[PDB]
């Protein structure tokens, strides 16, 4: 969540966010990422942005 | 209680009376308008693909018509 509309920053904190998710095997086995593809990014992402 | 329980009788069954009469009166109606829900998409622009259109020859003008 953000006070202002997620940008070209926040994706790059995703990006790093959800690889380093993928790296713990230990813990995490799948992250279906759909904010990162362009084709599904609209479902992951609120109205207001 | 000789003397006490008819009035303690009387206290409860109006309060009875009216708890029932507060229920059953405010539960008619209450559905005047329907309200649809609404989900929309999120509208951004991030990794917009692009399509570049090149044209070019040994002449020098030419007419040109495209799909945007």
């Amino acid at each position: 969540e953000g006070e202002e509309p997620l940008g070209i920053e926040a994706h790059a904190f995703y990006d790093k966010m959800v690889a380093d998710l993928r790296a713990d095997t230990e813990h995490v086995q799948h992250v279906q990422d759909f904010w990162g593809d362009t084709l599904t990014a609209s479902g992951a992402q609120s109205v207001d942005g | 209680l000789g003397r006490i329980w008819l009035p303690v009788l009387i206290v409860v069954a109006v309060a009875a009376g009216a708890l029932i009469v507060m229920n059953v009166r405010t539960v008619f109606g209450s559905n005047p308008v329907v309200v649809t829900e609404k989900t929309s998409d999120n509208a951004e622009d991030f990794n917009p693909k692009v399509v570049t259109y090149e044209i070019f020859g040994s002449g020098s003008s030419a007419v040109i018509n495209y799909m945007d």
